[PDB]
């Protein structure tokens, strides 16, 4: 009876506690990330925290290059995140082979969401404690942000945020868009979109960042790439000469 | 309610996997082992408790090689350690067979990572009772890694696990600050012999045997080899000396 | 091949089957009964490949006896022939097909009429007044086409068969060592022990 | 590894209830209201697009799905479960019908397929029932227009009109008052909008409501010309604008 | 896929699922079998929880396995069918390969093995059935009566009963059956069988069915009258005292 | 506590223990004592065979795995049979495929690995037997101690089973002595019987109660029982 | 492991009863009542539709009466979805028989097979049983008109009249009270409606809450005909029999 | 619940120990090995006077040189006997010789621990251990006459004499004092008959008890009732003799 | 097409004496008209006082002998070091050979 809390079957209230507790695990890393769409690019910002001095900072990341055009940032423990990344990469590569064209960001998102739905319905599989944010500049849809969770749910966003202080980032972004009246950052260069992204990250969290406190991924026509400490520093300086 | 810690792949109300956490306990109860990344390679060393005079000296080797360029050492349930290396070896052979080139350390790490992470997905298996320090040299440098029972792993400058991990980490952190330019393979060996002698205090009751191995582009040609004879004694002394 | 003949008269079905079993250069047996009773009112005769022949016959016999016990009822001759046709139709597309041809002669106690079915190893089934497998039809059909009458008595049927066997013994190159004859009617199956000179 | 859950997760309780099915139904009750109304020359299905955040792009999430060119579905309960059910329904319509007979399945049969899939999650080993209720509306030459409801147990029933989810009780009552066997499609659409308004808390427009119909053939939505017998799909999702136009005559 | 061990040992050395399988047998309608000097009779009782049945088509309690062997049982009806079918199949197989019908002991040993197997195979529960198998070995005139139970144990009896109140009717048979002089007649054997059932059936002319098995596949079931006649002659044996 | 975490081998206790494995180890302690020790030229196995009744035999505790290898068991006999059989196959494979005698150290690795699998998977159970493996290969004499946990250790000598601690302390004392008994088997065995008698209590090793096995330089693993061990009592 | 969550759907109670079968029957006892009555010239099947609405489409509805063959039909009491699974396989077994023997399947053969399927879910597989009970009405040339019943346990029996579902105790007593061997189809039709009329847990017994069917051998033909009454046809027979 | 192959905290397998309990409830079986052959006797223990005692088969032939007696859940022994007979015949087909009694026993014991719900070691498809113990007796050129006790634990011990079943502890104590290396076959027969008489609830006679033996010369034979009845009479006389 | 068989020549002779027996064979191994070796033993001591030779296609002959020797080894393991009698070895070899009845060891063997 009390096992309706150990495996994924309904509770008398029609709930799935394991999926709920999986959502809880997504915040275990205490990291926040946000993504925004530019005029022709998609940017993703994510806090980077390297506590141990014995760690090689270069190997600590939660952003992944899924395919030449798709990037994915994960909110949740690293092992489940890497499990998700490997699967997504294999899926993206297979799709290209079978259908002759690059897997679209939203399709890969639906596919990963469906796999998640399965862990939600089959008892022997546990949900992954992660939230996946996919980004790219789709050849048909333009800049795109699609996010999936342990419930198998997924949807597209104008912008989005994930993590412990998700709500604050979200309202901040909501406000900016109620003001701008448009669904994207009307900037021609991705560098400025990255700057916007970081600027609002700061405002919302009320914190300052050094070049080693952030992690950035950018998606443009035919390519998704992550920024280096120095590329970021150049970003932080620019925003500094405005405040 | 309770009972969330009785089955392996179950999320507790706070989002944890207690069985993995209990596995960690098995690790902390184990012998101490470490790894130090140098300017062109990596060094591995471990504590071998001498249960009695009956144990043939130098015989029960713990450090293991994977392929010809990777070194692996672990703390916890030894048999789980061997199991993981066997997989690592198949994973490496399969990589070389298809791609010809021996497996890059980062790639090798994810292979071990995915496999261990896999043992936290079902209740039909138990998580691995060991933390593993491994690494080597490849196309672009040396790499040091440590993998936890959760499947979590990262690249390290220095790393340690087991009974005296704190002493070790303390010692390792010192070296990091005092050597921003990079330690050398020769130096890392001695430094390693010491960190282990020091970290042995958290088990000072039993006598032990030191074991070291290394993989250096200049000292071993990028191949993993064990430290033996003179070079070994030399590091033993360097340690016995600084332990007083 | 062997001789397998069947004739359906007014109230019975008669099956005549050669007694010889030849293997290469020698006739090994001259009293072989190429028949199996499937049920009290259903008889099946057969010819074909050396081992397949009996193995198939007995396999069918086993299945029908099992059906009889389970249902405590006797399947109609038509039902039995359909079961047999399907077995052979599966066999023809299997790894090693049963090379067996059969005649099913049965008395339908519900319709109160005799029935004769001819089925080859491909699963080709047909219902006839009289039939045969192999070369037998080539020598005997002209005789049956001529003398056959739906109201014939069992006795007239036996005389017509005798005529067929005599034609077979005159024109056929092989010595099939005579035939064993069996009658199937409302009272079951019985063997005409006296045809060696009837 | 290896799924070792080869025993049922849904079983009978001493009272004769199948707990997991009941609970699944409970999940459906918490779901957003959705409904369907059958007219004499069409069928309409609608639901509310409960955007989970203003940053989310509601269009990128269709609760009303086309299954065959003459059949559509909507639901209440767990969206993820519905999404996979739609993928499976679209596929079975092909593998179990179109690839056999060269024509799309009639509404009742596809509903029967969907229902079977759901029934199996009620008995097969190691699974939980689907936490959704669907409303399938379609049209086929020999059965005309139809509307069906499929529950977590796999049971389904035909309706003249009905609603599921949150305010189904109220909505059903409101539909019984306005329904008659002479409603034209436009009348049904109008009635649908009125029924849906009582279930919506906030904004009620063509961007917060999703609505589709099974009506006449849309030769303009076919994509090609040249085959007299191919006249176009009967399923058509209404546009945000088409909805607003009708909301002014509310 | 499902292979859970449902029949296992408990601390005291018992297999509860096999034990409970017997409880299902105690709940079933009573069955009895008595062997004469030249025949074996099998009697069963007919429940009455509901009456309005079609006796023509409703499955009878005694089943023919082959033309010379029959099987009756007490317990779950659904379960018995499985064993009956397997026994019938085995009977034909034996004839096909050995060219001889099964002996009663062989057929019994087969059914018993199937039952035993279901007590130590994963994913399956034991049969909630006990059987009485009777008949005559091919070309033999010596009557045969065997009994099998859920555990797979079996043995031959001069007379035996199973099912509810079989405790009662067994006693009757124990103090009414002489191995020295077994019912030398089909008639006096059928009588002893009806007498034993009346000890528990409580007046049930339509609640008692008999089946007589004689050598050479001579098997026949009595009709209500034929039996009702035996009942009548028996009630007088009492009153005439 | 314990009761909630010892229902199977796939469950860690809150402190990181594996009770089923530990319980298996307990089967070894309950087993009769057996001793193993080696010099630089030979390796010896001395095992105390236990009997059920005085009408029963004294169960064999030593199995030969190849001409150059063999072992002694303490615990569930059946498990020893399964494990030695596996060892026999591995020795065999090495010979047939590589024309190479299996290294004692390699055998130890194989046993560890085979046992480990039965401690991380649902449905199985750990092996409930301890093993002492002796052999003479391309690196001389060898003695190995195998535990169901999968832990295998190379030693100069040791003992497992009930009261094994007696013989063990004795050998840990006699070390410097016996390790030099090269070229003289009889001495090595005598030293083996002296270590084992240090674990007696109940009775005294008799003729049909003592079992000895030896292997070395020019001696293929052979087992002595009964009369053959008389000259050592 | 998984054992922890296994309900063990196929075990005996200490009393020798099968838990799940018993609980499934309990489930069935809350299902709309279904009645079967066999006459000299035919069989009548009548069932009460559980739960209905003004908006329910009755013309296109069927939840209790299903055609299995052209000579066999069943009345359902229990989970409709479970029923359809069994009905579909039953429809297939009938055709397999027809293709094999070129004769329509005898009614009992089909009933026994379906009951055997049910019995299986009772002894192995670890799955829940089907929450269904059937009343089979059919005709064959060996036993003519036949009426059978099967439930979750896999047991089946033949009847002259019988009911399944809710209030069978009451319904059975009423049937046993007015049934007569020499009845005629029309008499049976009336008896069925009266019986349901007295056991209904609803206010009145209207046509929109009923399904009706008859298997007769239309004198003017010589063959068997199944008739699954239409809404209006039920409404008629309802007024005629004096229930309006 | 709890695995069928779980270890107790004392290092024992629950199902095996519980198995041994069922065997204690079984009918008594005794075996005596001598240099003139081995005797095997059992208690029929019929449950009702209507049960035909000779249909009770608790002593069976494995091969001409091997016989065996059982005690416990006897239905469980059929597949064991079958395996044993196949093993002996198979050995003869492969080697043109008789299988050694110990090898035959070891083979039967190999089935013992093959139970569980998925034990990582092969494919042990058996839900529980056997609930019956066996006494395998026979003769072979290398080790002469032999008596073995095969338990559901997979272990088998060789004995000079052994009793299993309900009266085993008592009967075994008796065998301890009565057995000596020079017993004659006849002495063993009476000795088995006597011990069965002491532990049996019923009064031993030639119908509720059965004897058998195996000798190099005539192999395995089951004594017919008449032969045993006489031996019983002979036992009563020697007992009443003092 | 690939031919799995070859012929290595050679001749062997076995003679049984009243209390002894011999098994001889030349030591020449060939392929067509070439000599592969002038000394390649073809008669082997398989233990238990049994000598054997499988002449014909050498690869098959070696596999067989090797398989039989391994058979003697396990005979000991499985039957308390009992000695494998010459008649038992013969029956054993029959099974080894018949096991490849449909892809035969192309050799004439003598023990």
């Amino acid at each position: 009876a009390g096992y309706d809390r150990h495996i994924t079957i309904f509770s008398p209230e029609g709930r799935l506690y394991q999926v709920e507790y999986a959502f809880k695990a997504t915040n275990q890393t205490n990291i926040n990330s946000l993504a925004v769409r530019g005029k022709d690019c998609t940017v993703v910002i994510s806090q980077k925290k390297v506590p141990d001095k014995l760690l090689d900072p270069t190997t600590v990341s939660y952003i992944f290059c899924i395919s030449r055009t798709i990037g994915m940032v994960v909110n949740g423990p690293i092992p489940d995140a890497r499990n998700a990344a490997l699967r997504a990469k294999a899926e993206a590569a297979e799709f290209r082979y079978k259908y002759g064209y690059d897997m679209p960001c939203d399709v890969l998102a639906k596919r990963m969401a469906n796999l998640s739905q399965i862990y939600t319905q089959r008892a022997y599989m546990r949900p992954l404690g992660v939230i996946l944010t996919f980004v790219s500049v789709d050849e048909e849809l333009g800049p795109s942000i699609y996010k999936t969770d342990p419930a198998g749910y997924y949807v597209g966003y104008k912008a989005t945020a994930t993590g412990p202080k998700q709500q604050e980032i979200t309202t901040n972004l909501e406000n900016h868009f109620k003001k701008s009246k448009i669904d994207h950052i009307n900037e021609e260069s991705w560098e400025k979109v990255v700057e916007f992204a970081i600027t609002h990250m700061i405002d919302a969290l009320g914190t300052e960042f050094s070049k080693n406190d952030l992690e950035v991924g950018v998606a443009t026509k035919d390519k998704f790439f992550t920024l280096s400490a120095e590329n970021i520093e150049e970003r932080l300086v620019a925003i500094a000469e405005q405040d | 309610g309770t009972g969330y810690d009785l089955s392996n792949s179950v999320f507790s109300p706070d989002g944890r996997n207690f069985q993995v956490e209990y596995a960690v306990k098995a690790v902390e109860n184990g012998t101490t082992s470490i790894g130090i990344k140098c300017n062109d390679g990596v060094v591995f060393a471990v504590e071998k408790l001498i249960t009695s005079k009956l144990l043939v000296p130098q015989k029960n080797v713990k450090i293991q090689v994977v392929d010809r360029h990777i070194g692996c050492v672990y703390s916890g349930l030894i048999p789980d350690g061997r199991h993981l290396v066997n997989r690592g070896r198949e994973e490496a052979a399969s990589f070389k067979k298809l791609y010809k080139t021996p497996i890059p350390i980062p790639a090798f790490a994810d292979r071990l990572g995915q496999y261990v992470q896999a043992h936290t997905l079902y209740n039909s298996v138990r998580p691995f009772g060991v933390s593993t320090i491994f690494g080597g040299v490849d196309k672009n440098g040396a790499h040091l890694y440590m993998l936890e029972p959760s499947g979590s792993y990262w690249g390290y400058k220095g790393a340690a696990t087991g009974k005296g991990r704190q002493s070790a980490k303390a010692e390792l952190e010192k070296l990091v600050d005092h050597h921003p330019e990079g330690l050398s393979a020769r130096e890392a060996v001695k430094q390693a012999a010491k960190i282990i002698y020091l970290a042995h205090e958290d088990n000072k009751e039993k006598d032990f045997e030191l074991e070291i191995s290394w993989c250096s582009l200049s000292e071993t040609n990028g191949l993993h080899k064990f430290v033996k004879g003179d070079l070994l004694q030399e590091a033993i002394d360097f340690a016995q000396k600084e332990i007083n | 091949m062997d001789i397998i003949l069947g004739i359906r008269v007014q109230d019975s079905v008669i099956l005549a089957s050669s007694k010889a079993v030849t293997r290469g250069i020698s006739v090994l047996k001259d009293s072989d009964d190429k028949t199996r009773q499937l049920s009290p009112h259903t008889l099946m005769s057969f010819a074909g490949e050396a081992g397949d022949t009996v193995q198939f016959a007995e396999y069918i016999q086993a299945n029908i006896q099992l059906y009889s016990i389970r249902e405590d009822y006797e399947l109609s001759p038509q039902a039995v022939s359909s079961f047999v046709r399907q077995e052979l139709a599966k066999s023809i597309r299997s790894r090693r097909p049963y090379q067996v041809n059969v005649l099913i002669g049965g008395y339908d106690k519900k319709k109160n009429k005799p029935e004769l079915y001819q089925i080859d190893y491909l699963g080709t089934k047909v219902e006839l007044p009289y039939g045969a497998h192999g070369y037998s039809g080539f020598y005997t059909f002209s005789l049956l086409d001529h003398h056959y009458r739906p109201d014939m008595t069992t006795e007239e049927g036996l005389d017509l068969l005798k005529l067929c066997v005599q034609e077979l013994e005159k024109r056929m190159p092989m010595d099939f060592k005579g035939v064993i004859v069996k009658i199937v009617d409302k009272d079951g199956i019985r063997q005409v022990d006296d045809f060696q000179a009837q | 590894m290896t799924d070792r859950y080869s025993f049922s997760l849904t079983t009978f309780s001493p009272s004769g209830k199948l707990g997991q099915i009941d609970y699944a139904l409970t999940a459906v009750k918490q779901g957003v209201t959705s409904l369907g109304i059958k007219a004499t020359n069409g069928v309409v299905i609608a639901t509310e697009k409960k955007s989970s955040s203003p940053l989310a792009m509601s269009e990128t999430l269709s609760k009303v799905s086309l299954l065959t060119p003459d059949i559509g579905a909507v639901y209440s309960g767990m969206g993820p479960d519905y999404r996979v059910l739609v993928d499976k329904s679209r596929k079975v319509a092909h593998t179990s019908y179109k690839r056999i007979y060269g024509e799309y399945p009639p509404t009742k049969l596809l509903v029967s397929e969907v229902a079977k899939i759901m029934q199996e999650a009620t008995q097969s080993g190691g699974v939980r029932p689907f936490g959704v209720s669907l409303l399938i509306a379609g049209h086929d030459e020999f059965n005309g227009f139809s509307l069906y409801q499929v529950d977590p147990s796999g049971s389904y029933f035909p309706w003249k009109a009905t609603a599921i989810g949150k305010g189904s009780v109220a909505a059903k009552t409101f539909l019984e008052k306005r329904w008659n066997d002479e409603l034209e499609l436009e009348d049904a659409i109008h009635i649908a909008l009125l029924t849906l308004k009582e279930s919506v808390e906030g904004e009620f427009n063509g961007d917060t409501i999703e609505l589709a119909i099974i009506g006449d053939e849309n030769p303009d939505l076919l994509g090609y010309t040249g085959i007299p017998t191919d006249k176009g799909p009967r399923f058509r999702k209404l546009t945000s604008q088409e909805i607003n136009d009708r909301l002014e005559a509310l | 896929g499902y292979d859970r061990a449902l029949s296992i040992f408990s601390p005291d050395g018992h297999i509860f699922q096999v034990e409970y399988a017997l409880e299902a047998v105690k709940r079933g309608t009573c069955a009895v079998g008595v062997k004469g000097k030249n025949c074996v009779v099998l009697g069963c009782e007919r429940r009455s929880t509901l009456k309005l049945q079609d006796t023509r088509i409703t499955p009878s309690k005694v089943s023919k396995i082959d033309s010379h062997v029959v099987l009756s049982f007490s317990g779950l009806n659904a379960d018995s069918r499985i064993l009956i079918e397997k026994a019938r199949v085995e009977a034909q197989s034996h004839r096909l390969t050995l060219e001889d019908p099964v002996t009663v002991e062989y057929l019994t040993r087969y059914v018993a093995g199937v039952q035993q197997r279901y007590t130590q195979s994963g994913g399956v529960r034991p049969f909630g059935v006990s059987t009485l198998i009777a008949g005559f070995d091919p070309r033999d005139d010596e009557p045969k009566l065997y009994q099998t139970e859920p555990s797979g144990i079996y043995s031959s009896w001069s007379a035996q009963t199973i099912g509810r109140n079989s405790k009662t009717v067994r006693e009757f048979l124990e103090k009414n059956y002489d191995r020295k002089e077994p019912p030398a007649t089909v008639e006096e054997c059928v009588k002893l069988t009806v007498r034993s059932l009346l000890e528990v059936v409580q007046t049930g002319a339509k609640n008692i069915e008999i089946t007589v098995v004689k050598p050479d596949s001579d098997i026949v079931a009595l009709s209500s009258e034929e039996i009702n006649q035996y009942v009548t002659q028996i009630e007088q044996e009492k009153q005439e005292q | 506590f314990r009761n909630n975490y010892d229902g199977d081998t796939v469950t860690f206790s809150p402190t990181g223990r594996l009770f089923q494995v530990e319980y298996a180890l307990e089967a070894i302690k309950q087993g009769s004592v057996t001793v193993g020790l080696r010099s630089n030229t030979h390796a010896v196995l001395v095992a105390l065979k236990r009997n059920a009744d005085e009408l029963s035999s004294y169960q064999k505790k030593i199995i030969k795995c190849d001409e150059h290898m063999g072992l002694s068991l303490a615990g569930l006999a059946p498990d020893a049979r399964v494990l030695s059989n596996y060892l026999r196959q591995q020795c065999n494979y090495s010979s047939l495929v590589f024309n190479r005698k299996l290294a004692v150290e390699r055998a130890g690795h194989l046993l560890c690995d085979k046992a480990q699998k039965n401690t991380q998977s649902y449905g199985g159970r750990p092996y409930g037997v301890g093993l002492l493996i002796i052999g003479y290969d391309k690196s001389g004499a060898h003695l190995l101690e195998f535990q169901p946990s999968g832990n295998v250790t190379e030693l100069y000598g040791t003992a497992i089973g009930a009261r094994s601690q007696g013989a063990k302390t004795y050998l840990e004392r006699t070390l410097d002595t016996f390790i030099k008994i090269d070229g003289n088997p009889d001495e090595l065995i005598k030293a083996g019987v002296e270590a084992i008698s240090q674990s007696l209590r109940d009775e005294s090793l008799t003729v049909d109660n003592l079992s000895i096995a030896i292997v070395g330089k020019d001696t293929p693993f052979t087992i002595y029982d009964g009369e053959a061990v008389a000259k050592y009592i | 492991g998984s054992r922890r969550y296994d309900s063990r759907t196929t075990i005996f109670s200490p009393e020798g009863r099968l838990y799940q079968v018993e609980y499934a029957l309990e489930s069935i006892s809350h299902a709309g009542t279904a009645i079967g009555i066999m006459a000299s010239d035919g069989i009548v099947l009548a069932a009460e539709r559980k739960v209905t609405s003004t908006l329910l489409e009755q013309d296109t509805s069927t939840e209790k009466l299903y055609k299995l063959n052209d000579k066999i039909a069943v009345a359902v009491a229990g989970l409709t979805a479970d029923a359809e699974i069994l009905i579909n396989t039953a429809r297939i077994h009938a055709q397999n028989y027809l293709k094999t023997y070129n004769e329509d399947i005898p009614v009992e053969i089909l009933v026994r097979r379906l009951s055997d399927i049910k019995q299986g879910y009772t002894q192995h597989g670890g799955l829940r049983p089907f929450g269904v009970s059937f009343i089979y009405a059919g005709y064959d040339d060996r036993y003519g008109y036949q009426l059978y019943t099967s439930n979750p346990s896999g047991n089946y029996t033949g009847w002259k009249a019988i009911s399944v579902g809710a209030n069978t105790s009451a319904a059975q007593t009423l049937l046993q009270m007015d049934y007569k061997d020499d009845m005629k189809v029309d008499d049976a039709i009336e008896l069925a409606l009266k019986t349901l009329s007295k056991t209904t847990d609803s206010s009145a017994l209207t046509y929109d809450r009923l399904e009706f069917a008859t298997i007769r051998k239309g004198a003017n033909d010589g063959e068997v005909y199944q008739k699954i009454f239409k809404p209006q046809e039920i409404k008629d027979i309802l007024v005629k029999t004096g229930i309006t | 619940d709890r695995g069928v192959s779980t270890f107790s905290p004392e290092g024992r397998l629950f199902q095996v120990e519980y198995s041994l309990e069922a065997i204690k409830l079984g009918s008594t079986a005794i075996g005596i090995a001598t240099k003139e052959g081995v005797v095997l006797g059992v208690e029929k223990r019929a449950t009702s006077p209507l049960l035909e005692s000779d249909s009770i088969e608790k002593i069976v032939e494995i091969d001409r040189h091997i016989g065996c007696a059982m005690s416990g859940l006897t239905a469980d022994a059929r597949s064991m006997i079958e395996h044993a007979r196949t093993a002996a015949v198979t050995h003869n087909l492969y080697y043109d010789e008789d299988i050694n009694v110990e090898s035959l026993t070891q083979s039967v014991c190999d089935l013992a621990l093959r139970f569980g719900e998925g034990a990582s070691g092969e494919e042990r498809l058996m839900s529980r251990p056997f609930g019956v113990a066996l006494l395998i007796a026979g003769h072979d050129a290398d080790d002469g006459y032999q008596l073995f006790h095969a338990e559901p634990s997979g272990t088998f011990y060789r004995y000079n004499a052994k009793a299993i079943g309900s009266g085993s502890e008592g009967a075994q104590a008796e065998l301890l004092n009565e057995w000596h290396s020079s017993l004659t076959l006849k002495e063993a027969e009476l000795l088995v008959l006597k011990i069965l008489k002491q532990v049996m609830e019923e009064k031993l006679d030639e119908n509720n008890a059965q004897l058998s033996c195996i000798t190099k010369q005539d192999g395995f034979k089951i004594y017919d009732n008449e032969k045993t009845a006489e031996l019983i009479k002979e036992l009563k006389e020697k007992e009443a003799a003092e | 097409q690939f031919n799995p068989y070859g012929d290595n020549g050679g001749t062997i002779l076995g003679i049984a004496g009243e209390d002894f027996a011999v098994l001889a064979g030349d030591t020449r191994n060939i392929t067509d008209y070439s000599i592969n070796s002038r000394y390649e033993p073809k008669v082997f001591d398989c233990g238990d006082n049994i000598v054997m030779s499988a002449n014909g296609f050498a690869a098959d002959g070696d596999a067989l002998v090797k398989r039989f020797k391994n058979s003697v080894k396990w005979y000991h393991f499985d039957h308390n070091d009992k000695k494998l009698s010459i008649n038992s070895a013969a029956r054993n070899i029959q099974h080894l050979l018949y096991g490849k009845r449909f892809f035969p060891y192309y050799v004439h063997t003598i023990i």
